[PDB]
């Protein structure tokens, strides 16, 4: 909830709120009643939608892939290496922070469609899809049929199609005390090597494929993937990103404008 | 009285004529670390009056065309005695440190700057494609400086002011601890900083916590006669320094 | 089986709903909080915090430290404009960029008294007295001293204290107006003058500048959430 | 375990329940409702106070 | 519940219930007992159903388009700039008060078919929609595979067919204390412009989609959207529209006759 | 935080029982129980009150 | 799981229905409520109020 | 019936799900339990045991 | 959860606790506290998941065949003789241990796909699988209508395509008071037969078919079993193993090096 | 017979509720919350227990 405006009358004082210093680096809070005269308000309102909570807490797609039932070996199945840089508005929002803790809730939203070279009395039965999670270290897939699909210890999703996205909800797993959005440092300590944020980013590898073996018709299956913070906590807030993003392992920009432009500092012509 | 100031660390005092208040981390003062936070388990050293104390800088002449300058934490020190010292026998280490950015004109000057201390400022290169290197990053106690045009540069830092090499509104940096230096009124800024990261400590070489940014947003200017050499002076002091994790010395 | 009825909505996936879910990783042990100085908890926080204006957001300077420096100097005249623009925080380029207009651009609503502060950073031997002001909508844009004065204004006095503060009371018919830009949701005009003008003694620069400042007061709250126009992509940066 | 709470009810002019059901944490809903609020580490972090009404620089 | 009727016997007094004066612009309050002989009648006729709430708490469509499974650009996805005004029904309905204040609960429809260059072998596995609310101001799809998609703020309900009617209950989003269905006024201090209900409208935008991409066969899907109003208040009731509506952004009409007519004052044939 | 209301029953010749499971009171279902009712607004807005056994105009 | 069993109705979408919905705004901090005059609760406060009668409603 | 709505995650197969599921083999009884010396608990009940590091693995 | 390590200072002492005597075959229980100067530290670590039951508990497949929807007797029908030996994720986990007492958690991930000699208008209702399970000694089926398929007394499943994945569970059935993953013996008393675990090995089979007979086209179906263990007790834990697996049925295994070399003994650089 | 347990929450800063629905034991969900911990079994089985301080072999 926010403040309520008190009333003020007249003055004619030596206290003067309306000036400061703000080379002090402290803002003023200063409020419409020191400068003029104010009526009560009974100020109503709330900041519940600001909450940081509310804020992150909004699922978000992070990326997305395909795969083909049938055609063989890069197409048959799929991965991604897990890391939230690749979109622009998660990442931009994620980044208004320096630090941050949160559990996460992964929705996957899956589809499918016909490729041309179509074949007569293609009926193709449903199409189930496997997702496994592959911890850093962890035997990864060479194809769709590779021992790794067993997965007696990844986690893994088996979801059939048509069926209500499929979700699961993962702890902080960060290995620091919070998740680090910057790093202006080397995973090296001679210096030699990557600088910044990528150095951090080691949280494993989603593969994913279908499940039921390649039919006559050729299919495509794109698996959209999305993120919502939950139970979040954020540090050090930071400047929104201006300049557009150039690259997912780094903060690489080209140099751009403060603003838009207007023609003189006179003009009330918003743009 | 209170505009005045005067502060000791070590076998080293401050003295200020004319400041605002001293802006305080995020309102945090620096501690050493506690039981329940640490994960090293090795005794830490903590040096104290030999290591946290005022090391005073290369000092810089701000001239009317000068964009800004930054410098980067714990960096700068790494040749400064004994702070120095620490940091090549320790894996790890921690500290706060009390930032004083002197500057003194006359009256007849103006100008005004922003010193503002940017935790983690993962900077951008020049060219898309690559990283900048390490000397880009920091020059040590030697101030790099920004640029009033885009920088070019195969592996150089995209050093244009107006995005302040982090591809931000170089007028935001007001998020972080800062005050300013407006001539006019002041003459030295104070910020005492405290130990921000997101492990409770980390090695001192591959990582750098945060930048001194020193930006003009207001240009040097005068009259001919008055003196035109107007230096910037950086006096840092490491607060609550510990170390663990001793071995032979270097980097590597 | 108990006796059960779907309703409309199951199984549908909604961004903004919360609901629990099963954790693909049973009995994780999370690695104990720290306490990180700077936590955040609101983003009204933010848009408290001071940040810097580029008021002088003409052509050629928009690239230049110089959007942000508002020039002032002896005239003479008087009583001459320094500068206007108006109350659209979330819309207009003056003010849309800043800490403040970058939270409003998350959302659709907002409703609130906004602080502007002026920084004079002339030479101690430089006076001068301005006049700002804060005009609500209805009449036109005030055009010379006369008319903004009829409005909310405060005289400010260079001095010793560098600083002097607009604060722009709420005044609508409404309780929310649109970040998004309506005639309804007009916000008024903030202007500045000269009251006086800008005296200093010989061998002392006339010309000087002036920092502007924004942020939210107290009463200040967003509403309805939205994604910002101001980041695009055009496929998986890479 | 029941837990009854209250829901965004508006002002001018109501309670929910939940109840968890895994045994993780990390499986529960969001906490919209955490309304702790300080502008103090960024609005005025500075040693000295500072008062409004006061002359800032003594 | 309603009124009893209480039994009342002859009269012959100088109290005269009967007659009024209606200039007062005061409606009589009359019951049968005053102008003839009542029995009692225990009534137990209850007004339930015409509390405002029940009158106007039932879904209704308020609108519907289409867009196509494959076909590119225009065709590809739709959007819809939500308002009341362009359907007869519910329109009317609301209309019945000049300011109202209610929550509402969307349901929508969403239905598809195949289009006549149909391809051999044509399987096309289930389809999934999505649907993206943009707030007034957010960035705004431009092809089926726009940044915006991914939503990472605004809201949006990702459906595949054969489930059940996606749902969600929407808070009083009003800006003003209440929802104004008549706004006799202008958007600007001048007058120009626009002037009528019109100018208040900005609730934004719907955007659809099919979120599977275009396969071999055209298909094409309606999406028809309901409104249903919850936890309904309402002001200042109004005559019901007599002429029919031409145009959904103002109260345009053709002038058109108080009822039907009948040959004379004196008959009672119902038309 | 189980409500038991009343059914619509009839009235010649019984309890339901609501749960409500979601954070927001928009989620909520519909007021279809509230029978209040003031025709005096619209069918008496007159100063001065009116008996109706009373000559109207004195 | 809780052993369920799904009843005929399941699914369907009746207009009359009154079912709880997940808000697609959390949290959404409505505008304060107001008071104007003349509230209605029912649409017989309404239907008894006296309206003119076109009794002479001949052809033209 | 209950109103119900089904939620994301309904009929997928999480590999580390915990969920009860009937018995395929109701009233079976089992054989009672012995005592067998060296339980083990957790993992690193054995990691906590000295294994013979082979420092000298050189190629042959 | 873990220990504290308690702050320690110098010392100057006759008791020795960095010398013992690992003769005894008794690990040292020594902390760095002993051997150095160490700073308090309050350690929050858990060890929750390396709990016997959080390694086993996870769903990892033990096996899969197919059968197929027409074509006749062998393919018709499938069957398997359950054992955890065949895959090696799953054994290497249950072999870390020798005796072994749990709970089972089955699930089956059934998916169907169509075989080339496809037909006109081919438009299959959809597919009911039967899982059977025939305890030691019972009737197994000849043929996909044996007699056996009404089991009337052993347990079965049937379920329909698209509905997720069919589950049971199954109590610990072993005759022993544990399962044996390892048995140094032979079946006969006077050595001659077979030798090792295999002898013991004595759990069923299964049996899978389709419900509905054979169509036009051909079909062929995979049935993926996977296996959870849950309310785990184990004893003697052993060895993880490092030769690969060359048999279901015994140990047997091709000598393999105890480890990856490296140059020297003095080489820092991991492989 | 509702079963209040916790839930795994962390350290350095809640309960679930179960109810089993089956007759039979083995269809109850995991022991995920089972933490006994004994390492002398196999650390220590020597049988004059071995003090750390002193001289392993007299
Ligand atoms: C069965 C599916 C299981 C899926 C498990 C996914 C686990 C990954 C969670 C990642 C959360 C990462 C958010 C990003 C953090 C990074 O910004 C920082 N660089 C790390 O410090
Ligand atoms: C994920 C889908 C989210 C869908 C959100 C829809 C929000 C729009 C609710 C609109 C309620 C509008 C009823 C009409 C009001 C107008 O009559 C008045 N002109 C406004 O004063
Ligand atoms: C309707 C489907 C019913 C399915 C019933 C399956 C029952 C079989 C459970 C087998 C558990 C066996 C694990 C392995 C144990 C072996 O290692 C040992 N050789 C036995 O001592
Ligand atoms: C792990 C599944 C949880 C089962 C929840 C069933 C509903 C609980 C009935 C209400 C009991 C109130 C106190 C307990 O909780
Ligand atoms: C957010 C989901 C709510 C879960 C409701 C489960 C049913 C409640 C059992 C009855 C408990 C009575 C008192 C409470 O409520
Ligand atoms: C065999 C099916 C079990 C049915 C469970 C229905 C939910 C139980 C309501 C809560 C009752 C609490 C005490 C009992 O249990």
């Amino acid at each position: 909830r926010v403040a309520d405006t008190i009333g003020s009358g007249p003055v004619n004082s030596e206290s003067i709120p309306a000036l400061t210093a703000a080379e002090t680096g402290h803002t003023s809070q200063v409020v419409p009643s020191d400068t003029m005269q104010t009526r009560h308000v009974k100020n109503y309102h709330s900041r519940s939608e600001s909450t940081v909570e509310n804020f992150l807490c909004r699922s978000a797609c992070v990326f997305y892939t395909t795969y083909e039932n049938h055609d063989s070996d890069g197409d048959n199945f799929a991965y991604w290496v897990i890391n939230t840089r690749q979109v622009a508005q998660l990442r931009r929002k994620l980044e208004m922070f320096t630090y941050a803790r949160f559990d996460l809730e992964l929705t996957f939203v899956i589809t499918s469609t016909q490729e041309q070279p179509t074949v007569r009395g293609q009926d193709a039965p449903v199409l189930t899809h496997q997702i496994m999670y592959v911890p850093p270290g962890g035997p990864v897939p060479t194809k769709v049929n590779s021992y790794s699909w067993q997965t007696s210890t990844n986690p893994s999703v088996f979801w059939t199609e048509g069926s209500a996205p499929p979700r699961m909800s993962v702890p902080f797993i960060g290995i620091g005390n919070a998740y680090s959005m910057f790093y202006d440092g080397w995973a090296r300590f001679d210096k030699q090597g990557t600088y910044g944020i990528s150095t951090l980013n080691n949280m494993g590898t989603l593969y994913m494929r279908h499940v039921n073996d390649g039919g006559p018709g050729p299919i495509v299956s794109t698996v959209r993937i999305y993120f919502k913070p939950k139970h979040v906590k954020t540090w050090v807030p930071r400047p929104p990103r201006l300049c557009q993003y150039q690259k997912a392992g780094n903060v690489n920009f080209e140099p751009t404008g403060v603003t838009e432009g207007r023609t003189d500092i006179t003009t009330m012509k918003t743009t | 009285s209170d505009r005045v100031r005067s502060i000791t660390l070590g076998n080293s005092t401050i003295t200020t004529q004319e400041c605002a208040n001293v802006v305080v981390g995020y309102g945090v003062w620096p501690t050493y670390l506690k039981d329940e936070e640490a994960t090293a388990e090795d005794q830490p050293t903590q040096p104290d009056v030999a290591t946290c104390r005022f090391y005073t800088l290369e000092s810089v002449m701000w001239q009317q065309s000068s964009p800004g300058w930054w410098w980067k934490f714990p960096d700068a020190l790494s040749n400064m005695g004994l702070f120095g010292q620490n940091m090549q026998y320790h894996y790890l280490g921690r500290a706060g440190y009390t930032i004083h950015v002197q500057c003194n004109a006359s009256k007849f000057h103006q100008g005004c700057l922003l010193v503002v201390c940017v935790p983690e400022a993962e900077m951008g290169c020049a060219t898309l494609a690559n990283k900048p290197d390490p000397k880009s990053l920091s020059k040590g106690e030697i101030a790099n400086m920004f640029e009033s045009q885009n920088s070019t540069g195969e592996t150089a830092v995209q050093a244009n002011v107006i995005n302040a090499g982090m591809g931000v509104g170089v007028g935001n940096l007001t998020i972080f601890p800062h005050q300013w230096i407006n001539l006019r009124t002041n003459n030295s800024a104070t910020i005492v900083m405290p130990y921000i990261n997101s492990v409770p400590m980390d090695n001192m070489f591959r990582h750098n916590n945060f930048t001194l940014m020193v930006i003009p947003f207001a240009p040097l200017s005068y009259s001919t006669g008055a003196t035109t050499y107007v230096p910037i002076t950086v006096t840092v002091a490491p607060m609550c320094a510990e170390y663990n994790g001793l071995r032979l010395a270097g980097k590597q | 089986g108990l006796p059960t009825l779907s309703t409309p909505g199951s199984n549908q996936f909604l961004t903004s709903d919360d609901f629990q879910s099963p954790s693909a990783m049973p009995q994780f042990d999370v690695t104990p909080e720290m306490d990180i100085p700077g936590q955040v908890n609101n983003l009204m926080e933010i848009a408290e915090v001071d940040s810097v204006v580029p008021v002088n957001n003409t052509e050629g300077k928009v690239m230049s430290i110089e959007a942000y420096q508002i020039p002032v100097q002896s005239n003479p005249t008087n009583g001459s404009q320094v500068f206007g623009f108006p109350l659209t925080p979330g819309a207009n380029s003056v003010l849309n960029r800043t800490l403040l207009g970058e939270i409003l651009n998350y959302y659709a609503h907002w409703s609130g008294s906004i602080k502007l502060t002026f920084m004079f950073c002339g030479s101690a031997m430089a006076t001068g007295k301005f006049l700002l002001a804060y005009s609500p909508p209805g009449a036109g844009a005030p055009t010379t001293r006369k008319e903004a004065m009829l409005g909310t204004h405060v005289i400010w006095d260079v001095g010793l204290q560098s600083s002097c503060v607009l604060c722009i009371p709420w005044i609508s018919q409404t309780h929310y107006r649109y970040v998004v830009m309506d005639e309804y949701t007009a916000g008024g005009y903030i202007t500045c003058w000269y009251q006086t003008n800008i005296v200093v003694p010989a061998d002392a620069q006339s010309d000087c500048k002036i920092l502007c400042f924004v942020s939210a007061c107290n009463d200040f709250s967003v509403r309805m959430l939205k994604d910002t126009p101001f980041i695009k992509q055009d496929n998986f940066f890479q | 375990g029941a837990q009854v709470s209250t829901q965004k009810t508006g002002a001018h002019e109501i309670h929910y329940t939940n109840i968890n059901y895994y045994k993780d944490a990390a499986s529960n809903s969001a906490n919209r409702q955490d309304f702790t609020q300080d502008p103090g580490k960024f609005t005025e972090p500075v040693k000295d106070i500072m008062v409004k009404s006061m002359p800032a620089l003594n």
